[PDB]
């Protein structure tokens, strides 16, 4: 990686809910809710490449 | 780099730091007289540099 970002749920400015899903996010991320569909969306083809 | 690194070469202990050498390609920044303890304590580790 060259740069570091990331993307993120956009809530207006000064929202109450962007608090409650902070807490949302982190919840699947250690559950393994986000993983399941990054390997859901961005695979999909097992490729050949093994050599 | 280390600017644009934060939370990723940046860590926060020696022994944590040392780890990650004895992990992965890490290039540890710290004092010449702990260098100098480590290095005689474990033989997978060099002082590179003045
Ligand atoms: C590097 O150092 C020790 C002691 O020389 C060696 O036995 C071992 O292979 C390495 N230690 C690791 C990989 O933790």
């Amino acid at each position: 990686l060259i740069d570091s970002k990331g993307y993120g749920v956009g809530t207006p400015m000064g929202s109450p809910y962007r608090d409650k899903i902070t807490i949302a996010i982190l919840q699947l991320q250690e559950e393994g809710k986000l993983h399941m569909m990054k390997e859901k969306w961005w695979r999909g083809n097992g490729c050949p490449e093994e050599e | 780099f280390m600017s644009s690194r934060r939370q990723s070469v940046l860590v926060k202990s020696n022994e944590e730091g040392i780890q990650r050498v004895l992990t992965s390609d890490y290039a540890f920044l710290m004092e010449s007289t702990t260098i100098e303890f480590v290095t005689q304590r474990n033989c997978n580790l060099t002082q590179i540099g003045g």
